[PDB]
């Protein structure tokens, strides 16, 4: 149709997002309490062998075994096939081959910023 | 006794049917469609069992064990495993008329071990 | 006559059909592949006694 | 049929309503429209057999 | 035709289109994916007959089903969430149909219902001094939706003579009332 | 026919026309005491 | 379709509670207690508030005949 | 700083991996052409939490209800691989697991 | 009478339960059965009817032959009992089940279609739709012997 108008309704919701808001949408009865404001590559895991990627999910603070998982790929061609495991050493710790298993896509609070990160490919690993 | 199975032609892969032959006297397996011959090892031809004695533990299966809808008992421990659930029904076949027996067969995966009191 | 025979009643027919004669008008004409086709447990002689008649009436 | 008559499976019920169908107002009016349009697709090609006989084209609308 | 003796046929639509060696854990995905709304829609039925092999798929029309609670090892999938976005359906647009993609709502077939175990009651899910069947599948979401329209308006029909009830289901048709709102046009 | 044949009809008709004990048309008789 | 003029057991006016009786239930008045501010204090007068349909709000959703 | 913030929409509603610059916008796309201008102009976002406890999509004049469904069967580790270290250097933020559903 | 008819479903279960003269064993067990059912109805029926005061109007009604019988008091009061369908127990119309609701191969009273319950106390579901089932009978016969008998 024409830009002149795309760029005033695009920069208009990067305004209205920030006024004022106390009511609802279909019974304005409910009123607010906060606000959430908004490349990427998710290993998914397998709900059965219930996969460690990270710490958390060992109901671990941090790495016993690392302190940086330095993701590095699993070979020359498969860049988003890479080899996501938590080992700072060359141990035979848990070979996680994150295998291309090629929208969901992610955001945070960005210090109560307006970006976006969605995500690239959903990747799975196994035990390998 | 037992039954006697079908056996069939190695040429045209027809079934075998009986025949004597008189100069050695002996029993042979021949077809009808082919020229083909056999000497038999079994020398029975024909078995009917009236009284239908049937061992309704071979027509039970192991996987009856994976269904939901049949009782489940504790009190009959697997002779095979040791497993102590196990499922138990009826013959519910036709020809039976003492079908009231029980069969059990043992819910351990794998073991699938099938029995009666 | 002898046995119990197996016959099959198609459509556009008003004649039964001795189900062997069927299985050979499809391209099976070897007893060994029909049953195969009819009999998938060949240590199970009740089933083959029972389907002979209708084998040795389509010879 | 042989695990029916060597008693190794039951008859089947014709009671059980797993046997049966329920032949709604979709499936009944298919049963109509196939009926109604091979008679219409009959009745176009009587009406355009008799003018190509001629040897000249003809309108599908009549 | 020699591995069609151990292995499980498997028929869609009255079609034998194959065979398979572990029919349970096919089962298993198959139901996974019914109740996920993927790929099968939900009135799919899936038969697996077990003492004969046989797995039935059935996709086509005319089949009467009716809704019914999956359950879990001893315990319903409707958790009391799914009840608090149903109270509010009218807010939040939590409606029926994701109460069923949620995976907690199954339509189950007059052919499948016979290889189900249902609860008539949350109650029979209990752990009781003797265990009637402590293996469940389904549990009806009420008993008194086995009745029709008619028979629904018998006020306690389980305490009359059950002639009387298929006489009032008759009678309830020619009862006077008003028959539509727009009676006047 | 061959003998063998013979032997497998005359073992179907045995088994059903040969009457061992009782009277043909009577499949089952029942003995018993009426209270009436 | 409207509230009944009397109650038809005993002739008791109801005609002119229907109003007062949703008044005093939007007044969140339990319908017994509202049953009991109106003065129905037999069974067949409750029945007839308690039961009543009121159908004549639905049929006065279509535009008349006459404009 | 480390909540999750996961969502899920449509493609009807697919918003831009970048935040919206001029030098990244062009004017490509025009009842028919109605839903086509949408997905380049009304999708920077804000999730409103109100106090039902509900969220709320809010990308203009019009809000989207949300309903944040929490799902044990997609339990990926999201993470911000940027191309910077060796093969993208995902950043441990919040693992996907509740997806917001929005529409109309 | 539930505790006797497990009893008898025991002894048939482990081979301890032999056929009578004149019939086979699962009509034996069918014999068992429906004797202790019955025997359990009349037993119930009788306890309701001595329960009967001088002032109760079924009692009147049946007294003096006006309306009703024995039979209705007891299962208004005691017990509904047995219902059956061609003179049988409710058959096994899912695969050896009479509803999903039971297991496979229940011989028991209730999976068979013994209404345990009254009138008054009201029905349980599957009691309800076997009672369906056994009325259901009744009008069948009612509505086909006519055009027979007529003829
Ligand atoms: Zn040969
Ligand atoms: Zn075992
Ligand atoms: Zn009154």
């Amino acid at each position: 149709k024409d830009r002149d108008s795309q760029i005033t309704a695009i920069e208009k919701t990067f305004e209205d997002a920030q006024k004022s808001i106390s009511q609802h949408y279909s019974k304005p009865r409910v009123t607010p309490v906060e606000v959430m404001p908004v490349s990427q590559a998710m290993i998914r895991g397998m709900m059965d062998e219930e996969g460690n990627q990270f710490v958390a999910y060992f109901l671990p603070v941090e790495e016993t075994l690392k302190k940086r998982k330095r993701d590095q790929e699993e070979e020359m061609d498969y860049a988003p096939d890479d080899v996501y495991d938590y080992k700072i050493a060359r141990e035979y710790n848990w070979n996680v081959k994150n295998k291309a298993s090629k929208f969901f896509i992610f955001r945070e609070g960005d210090g109560v910023y307006y970006n976006e990160l969605e995500t690239r490919v959903r990747l799975s690993k196994r035990r390998a | 006794p037992g039954f006697v199975g079908i056996r069939f032609c190695q040429e045209c892969n027809n079934m075998l049917y009986p025949k004597e032959d008189k100069e050695n006297r002996i029993l042979l397996y021949a077809c009808r469609n082919c020229d083909y011959q056999q000497e038999a090892d079994n020398s029975c031809i024909y078995v009917n069992k009236i009284t239908h004695e049937v061992d309704e533990l071979t027509q039970i299966i192991a996987d009856v064990s994976q269904d939901p809808t049949l009782p489940r008992t504790e009190d009959h421990p697997c002779q095979k495993c040791g497993h102590k659930e196990a499922v138990f029904f009826q013959s519910h076949s036709a020809r039976a008329e003492d079908a009231m027996r029980l069969y059990y067969v043992c819910t351990a995966p794998h073991c699938g071990h099938r029995w009666t009191e | 006559a002898i046995g119990q025979r197996i016959v099959a009643t198609l459509p556009y027919i008003k004649q039964e059909v001795p189900i062997i004669i069927v299985f050979r008008a499809l391209g099976f004409v070897s007893d060994r592949d029909i049953l195969e086709h009819i009999i998938y447990d060949f240590e199970d002689p009740e089933m083959m006694e029972m389907v002979k008649p209708s084998l040795d009436e389509a010879f | 049929l042989l695990l029916a008559a060597l008693g190794r499976r039951e008859l089947d019920d014709r009671d059980h309503y797993g046997n049966k169908r329920l032949d709604l107002a979709g499936p009944l009016l298919a049963f109509l429209f196939r009926g109604m349009f091979k008679n219409l697709l009959k009745e176009v090609r009587i009406y355009a057999q008799k003018f190509i006989d001629r040897g000249k084209d003809f309108n599908l609308e009549l | 035709p020699a591995a069609i003796a151990d292995a499980t046929k498997i028929f869609v639509n009255g079609c034998w289109v194959g065979i398979h060696k572990d029919p349970e854990q096919l089962m298993n995905t198959l139901r996974k994916l019914r109740r996920q709304m993927d790929i099968i829609v939900s009135e799919v039925s899936m038969i697996r007959d077990i003492r004969e092999r046989e797995i039935r798929i059935y996709t086509d029309a005319g089949r009467i089903c009716r809704p019914l609670l999956i359950v879990e090892k001893q315990k319903l999938l409707l958790k009391k969430r799914h009840i608090d976005q149903l109270k509010e359906r009218e807010y939040n647009n939590y409606s029926w149909q994701d109460l069923v993609a949620s995976g907690v709502v199954e339509y189950i077939d007059t052919l499948e219902e016979e290889t189900v175990m249902l609860a008539m009651t949350p109650d029979d899910l209990q752990e009781k001094e003797v265990a009637y069947c402590s293996t469940y599948t389904h549990c009806e979401i009420h008993p008194s939706m086995i009745l029709g329209v008619c028979a629904s308006i018998i006020p306690f029909p389980d305490h009359n003579q059950s002639p009387r009830n298929t006489y009032q289901s008759a009678m309830g048709k020619q009862a006077m009332g008003v028959y539509i709102t727009n009676f006047h046009v | 026919m061959d003998d063998d044949v013979f032997l497998r009809c005359i073992e179907s008709n045995m088994l059903t026309d040969m009457t061992l004990q009782g009277i043909e048309q009577i499949s089952k008789v029942y003995m018993h005491l009426p209270q009436t | 379709m409207i509230i009944p003029v009397r109650c038809f057991t005993c002739g008791k006016i109801v005609g002119n509670k229907w109003e007062a009786y949703l008044g005093l239930l939007q007044a969140e008045y339990t319908e017994g207690d509202a049953l009991d501010a109106l003065g129905l204090k037999r069974y067949c007068c409750r029945r007839m508030l308690l039961a009543h349909v009121d159908l004549i709000e639905k049929l006065l959703n279509y535009a008349p005949l006459e404009k | 700083g480390n909540d999750l913030y996961f969502v899920k929409l449509p493609n009807f509603l697919s918003v831009e991996p970048r935040p919206f610059d001029p030098q990244y916008y062009e004017d490509e796309f025009e009842e028919e052409g109605r839903t086509r201008l949408k997905l380049k102009v009304e999708n920077n976002a804000r999730i409103v939490k109100w106090s039902d406890g509900s969220m709320s999509l809010h990308l203009g004049n019009e809000v989207f209800d949300v309903y944040k469904a929490p799902l044990q069967g997609d339990h990926n580790h999201l993470f911000i691989r940027q191309g910077t270290g060796l093969q993208g250097q995902a950043v441990f933020k919040t693992k996907l697991t509740f997806r917001p559903h929005s529409t109309d | 009478a539930k505790q006797d008819v497990i009893e008898v479903i025991e002894k048939a279960h482990n081979n301890e339960l032999e056929p009578t003269p004149g019939n086979t064993l699962r009509q034996t067990f069918e014999n068992q059965v429906n004797r202790i059912l019955n025997d359990a109805r009349d037993k119930t029926g009788s306890s309701a009817q001595k329960s009967l005061s001088e002032y109760n109007n079924f009692k009147s009604m049946v007294v003096s032959g006006a309306k009703g019988s024995k039979i209705n008091i007891s299962q208004v009061i005691a017990v509904v009992g047995q219902q059956n369908v061609e003179g049988k127990r409710i058959p096994f119309g899912f695969k050896h089940r009479t509803l999903p609701h039971f297991i496979k191969d229940d011989y028991g009273p209730e999976s068979r279609g013994f209404v345990e319950n009254s009138y008054l106390a009201g029905l349980t579901p599957t009691e309800f739709f076997f009672h369906a089932m056994g009325g259901r009978e009744g009008l069948i016969d009612t509505a086909v012997k006519t055009a027979e008998t007529g003829y």
